[PDB]
C-alpha cells in the first residue's frame, strides 16, 4: 500500500494532516502517526486500528484526534506548543498481531510532513 | 478495550522470562536471573482489534485463579520440565475448578542441538488435551509471536 501526507503555526493554534492510502485490501489496515524532532528518536503519536479503536501518546492525549474516512486517515492537531515542532509520518499495517506504538510493526510509510 | 490476563508457567530455567522479554522488548536476554513474579501490561492489536495484554511471568494459586489463559512452557533439552507439564495443567484445572481453561503448550530452546524430548511427544500430548503446540526459541524469535498470538485468540474465543 502507498501513503501520501498533506507548516508554521502559533502556540495555541490548530492544523490538520491527511494520510491517503492506495492498494489492495485497504479495509484490513491499521494506521499510526509518528513524529520526529531533528536529531532525536521517532516517537509514537496516535493510532486507529482496523476495527476503528483509537489510542494516543500521553503527551497528545485529549489534544489530538485521529480519524478515518470510511480511504484517508486524519490527524487533527489543536492547542499546539513549541514541543510539537517535528517531522510527522503516517504508517500502516495489515498485521494480525502487532504492538501499535512500535515503528518496527509498520511496513508502509508516508513521505513525511514538516510541522513547526 | 478488552483486557487479556496471560500467565506463563513452567519449570525453573525453561525460558519463561526470555520468551516474555523477546515478545515485548525484541531482544534476547542471555543471562541467569531467576524470577519471583514479574508482570507486564502492554497494548497490542489482535486481528485488527486493540486490546490490553497483561502477562504474568511466574517462578518455576492466586495467579492460577486470576489468569484467563496459560502458556505451559518446557525446554526441549530438559526432560523433567516436560514431565512437569501434566502437573501444571492438573493444578490450573483444580484451582479454577474448570475443565475449560484456555492453554497453549510451548517447547522452548529449539535453536539448541542437545534435545532430550522428541517434538512428536509434545505434539501428541498437546493433541490429547485438544490444545495447540508451538516450537519456540526466545533466542531466534522462532514461534514467539505464534505462541502468544494463539493463546490470546483462545482466551478471546472463550470470552465470547
Ligand atoms: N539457546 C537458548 N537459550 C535460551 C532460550 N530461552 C532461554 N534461554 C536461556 O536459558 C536460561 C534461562 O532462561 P530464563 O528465561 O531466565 O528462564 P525462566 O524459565 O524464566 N527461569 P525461572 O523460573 O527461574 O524464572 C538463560 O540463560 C536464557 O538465556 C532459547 O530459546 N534458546
Ligand atoms: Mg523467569
Amino acid at each position: 500500500v502507498q501513503l501520501v501526507e498533506s507548516g508554521l503555526v502559533q502556540p495555541g493554534d490548530s492544523l490538520r494532516l491527511s494520510c491517503a492510502a492506495s492498494g489492495p485490501s485497504l479495509d484490513l489496515y491499521g494506521t499510526a502517526w509518528f513524529r520526529q524532532v531533528p536529531g532525536k528518536e521517532r516517537e509514537f503519536v496516535s493510532h486507529i486500528d482496523r476495527s476503528g479503536i483509537t489510542i494516543y501518546a500521553d503527551s497528545v492525549e485529549g489534544r489530538f484526534t485521529i480519524s478515518r474516512d470510511s480511504r484517508t486517515v486524519y490527524l487533527q492537531m489543536n492547542t499546539l506548543a513549541p514541543e510539537d515542532t517535528a517531522a510527522y509520518y503516517c504508517a500502516a499495517t495489515r498485521s494480525n498481531f502487532y504492538f501499535p506504538r512500535e515503528d518496527m510493526s509498520y511496513d508502509s510509510w508516508g513521505q513525511g510532513t514538516l510541522v513547526t | 478495550m478488552t483486557e487479556y490476563k496471560l500467565v506463563v508457567v513452567g519449570a525453573d530455567g525453561v525460558g519463561k522470562s526470555a520468551l516474555t522479554i523477546q515478545l515485548i522488548q525484541n531482544h534476547f536476554v542471555d543471562e541467569y536471573d531467576p524470577t519471583i513474579e514479574d508482570s507486564y501490561r502492554k497494548q497490542v492489536v489482535i486481528d485488527g482489534e486493540t486490546s490490553l495484554l497483561d502477562i504474568l511471568d511466574t517462578a518455576g494459586d492466586q495467579y492460577m485463579r486470576t489468569g484467563e489463559g496459560f502458556l505451559l512452557v518446557f525446554a526441549i533439552n530438559n526432560t523433567k520440565s516436560f514431565e512437569d507439564i501434566h502437573h501444571y495443567r492438573e493444578q490450573i484445572k483444580r484451582v479454577k475448578d474448570s475443565e475449560d481453561v484456555p492453554m497453549v503448550l510451548v517447547g522452548n530452546k529449539s535453536d539448541l542441538p542437545s534435545r532430550t524430548v522428541d517434538t512428536k511427544q509434545a505434539q501428541d500430548l498437546a493433541r490429547s488435551y485438544g490444545i495447540p503446540f508451538i516450537e519456540t526459541s526466545a533466542k531466534t524469535r522462532q514461534g514467539v509471536d505464534d505462541a502468544f498470538y494463539t493463546l490470546v485468540r483462545e482466551i478471546r474465543k472463550h470470552k465470547e
